[PDB]
RNA sequence: CUGGGGCGGUCGCCUCCUAAAAGGUAACGGAGGCGCUCAAAGGUUCCCUCAGAAUGGUUGGAAAUCAUUCAUAGAGUGUAAAGGCAUAAGGGAGCUUGACUGCGAGACCUACAAGUCGAGCAGGGUCGAAAGACGGACUUAGUGAUCCGGUGGUUCCGCAUG
RNA sequence: UGGGCUACACACGUGCUACAAUGGACAAUACAAAGGGCAGCGAAACCGCGAGGUCAAGCAAAUCCCAUAAAGUUGUUCUCAGUUCGGAUUGUAGUCUGCAACUCGACUACAUGAAGCUGGAAUCGCUAGUAAUCGUAGAUCAGCAUGCUACGGUGAAUACGUUC
């Protein structure tokens, strides 16, 4: 909770075109363009990933 | 703290029907995630530690604790002091924000088939996953980081034996 | 991006990563620039029209990101084209006797 | 697994350490503190005989509200002094238990200083 | 000094053992240390508890670091050893200077000189909400008389007086 | 058939290209000689940024083709920096030859641009169309030379003297 030592984080809406598994965070303090209301109303700057599009295990 | 309800679903939908617990309190519960990076012997890496304390803040947004040495072991150059570690204990909702992020981006970027293990436990309910730093900074790409590295993520739960900690790790985990 | 002033633009865009003598033709195609544009060029309304054509290119630094991982992919498969990177080997099938110095 | 400690046992160790140079002798008695999670308990003990002189509590019917849990501790510190104004209103020794001098243990002691007790 | 003397060695303090369940007790008996160090390694108020063992975990030396469970102290305690100690005397943090002045009833030790411990009393502080705690370091070594000389104070003397 | 003769922390020979503004980059515009061409040389057209592909035009050749030599000259340029000096080395074109270019070829295409500012002691070549430079041919050869062998273009300086 301490002020001064923390970096930034926010509700990073992981905008992936396959089902948009938006439960992530980090330091993507970039352009906020489209925020889904069911998801984190913040920057969608996670633009593309292989997170939950095709798992190697549950293929 | 959105997908915390994934746990609140699985406490009564799967775990009450698997082991048949007699009360909702004694379901196995995750308490802390420590992301202890490791040693990285700093005869020179005390400047790379300033990078290593900068990389781990980007993974989890809390400042690491630079853990120092304890003994004066020879065939190793270190004394009391000589900061040769870093860790962040992730207690609250930052755990689940890190957990429901990492278990979707750990197996894909590692390019492994199975990916972690079938067993890594210690007979008590603690996992200790091992990372060679192929996953982190998923937002800003490989632009300004310098040296390849290797993390270590430990999952400490209130599980009692191995098979109850397999049940919590069977919620979007890949054993 | 980070080009220098006080020189001609046919040699000025060369100073960044990813352009050598394509600014004479390819950047000259899209933008209506000339050859004698010094620091006194007023290339601010022309900064936008070169920004549209440089956005299609991989040039400014980001090509070296893909160039680095192409070697990293090549050594991970452990090919003969890739072992020569990790081992000072000239890689493209050269004679590794006396006059092979620039790879050491 | 991980074993969660109870906060009473650690408190007891701390209190034991505290209460080795801290004693009441009936010319200067000792009030100690037991806050649990809801209620604050105060009690004047003379440590020589092992005999108390007074007792107050946040769950007693004279002072039982749902005020703040801090203003409840202020009511108990008002209560233990006006019962120690019946006998032995002299100096006492504040015993914090194993708790910090902060919040509810402090408001129990701030209230007793401004209600006749001279510690 | 000396199991003649010489040669060698030794000479002052500290710690054990010899020491015979108080103290004390010799040998050219058996073991070792000291001729300092620290402005925090002192003061005080707060928190805190170790080594080791398994176990399993990007560094992987066996053994750095991380987590769990056992751990009575096996750790640590400026420095030899012996007594101590988790009241922590060990480990952190915050404030600070009591690493004060004048004393001291009483006691230990002892041939003398010396040496040691002190409640308490003022004075004036520091820390703490307070009670209180503070006249140096966990304790026990880290030194050397008198005479002479230097230096700074000093309501003292200073030769007939100043 | 598959490797190897092509390996390398290195050490000497022999050459190539350079370390530039008596140059570099782009436009124009000249002038040769020698030799080859038995399905080989393959024009002029096209289609490709280019390496080059598709057929016929000619011919077993003083005529047809390789083949527009290049340096030069003329003009515009950069301004004296490891800069428009050069281009080594690495990924992108898959061009062509050939059962097949990974060991292990040949170019060009956009990238990347490293050593290198004329070299110490020493040492070598050379007396006129010669040193120096510039490009063109052929033999080998399916493909492949910075080598070799022949070819022309431009072309200095210097020899008082025999004592070392
Ligand atoms: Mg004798
Ligand atoms: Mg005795
Ligand atoms: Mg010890
Ligand atoms: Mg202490």
């Amino acid at each position: 909770m301490k002020q001064g030592i923390h970096p930034e984080y926010h509700q990073v809406i992981f905008l992936d075109t396959t089902t948009n598994f938006k439960f992530l965070s980090g330091s993507t303090k970039t352009s906020s363009e489209m925020m889904e209301w069911e998801d984190g109303k913040e920057y969608p700057v996670i633009r593309l990933d292989i997170s939950s599009d095709s798992h190697p295990f549950y293929t | 703290n959105r997908l915390k309800e994934k746990f609140n679903t699985e406490v009564t939908e799967n775990l009450m029907k698997k082991f048949n617990y007699s009360s909702v309190m004694e379901v196995p519960k995750i308490d802390k995630i420590v992301v202890n990076m490791g040693v990285g012997d700093a005869v020179q890496n005390s400047k790379v530690l300033d990078n290593a304390v900068e990389e781990l803040e980007l993974i989890t947004g809390q400042k690491p604790l630079v853990t120092k040495a304890k003994k004066s072991i020879a065939t190793f150059r270190l004394r009391e002091g000589m900061p040769i570690g870093a860790k962040v204990t992730l207690r609250g909702e930052r755990m689940y924000e890190f957990l429901d992020k990492l278990i979707s981006v750990s197996l894909p970027r590692v390019r492994d088939f199975q990916g972690v293990s079938k067993k890594a436990f210690d007979g008590r309910g603690n996992y200790t996953l091992g990372v060679k730093e192929q996953l982190i900074f998923p937002e800003i790409d490989y632009d300004k980081v310098s040296k390849v590295r290797g993390m270590d993520i430990v999952i400490v739960t209130t599980a009692n034996t191995d098979e109850e900690a397999r049940e919590l790790l069977a919620n979007f985990g890949m054993p | 991006v980070d080009i220098p002033r006080e020189k001609r633009v046919v040699i000025s865009l060369t100073y960044i990563y990813g352009i050598g003598t394509s600014t004479a033709q390819k950047i000259l195609e899209e933008a209506n620039v000339s050859a004698d544009t010094r620091v006194k060029d007023l290339t601010d309304d022309e900064l936008g029209r070169i920004r549209e054509v440089v956005d299609g290119y991989k040039v400014e630094g980001d090509l070296r990101r893909e160039t680095n991982l192409n070697i990293k992919r090549l050594m991970e498969i452990s090919s003969y084209r890739g072992i020569r990177h990790r081992r000072g080997l000239p890689v493209r099938g050269q004679k590794t006797k006396n006059n092979a110095r620039t790879r050491k | 697994m991980i074993s969660k400690i109870d906060k009473n046992k650690v408190r007891l160790k701390r209190h034991a350490r505290v209460r080795t140079n801290l004693s009441g002798t009936a010319e200067k008695p000792r009030l100690n503190v037991y806050r649990s999670n809801k209620h604050i308990y105060a009690q004047i003990i003379d440590d020589n005989k092992g005999v108390t002189l007074a007792q107050a509590s946040s769950k007693d019917s004279d002072i039982a509200t749902t005020a703040t849990k801090v203003e409840l501790a202020t009511k108990v510190g008002e209560a233990i002094a006006k019962k120690a104004a019946d006998k032995g209103i002299k100096e006492i020794v504040f015993d914090r238990g194993g708790y910090l001098y902060h919040g509810r243990v402090k408001a129990l002691a701030e209230a007793a200083r401004e209600s006749g007790l001279e510690f």
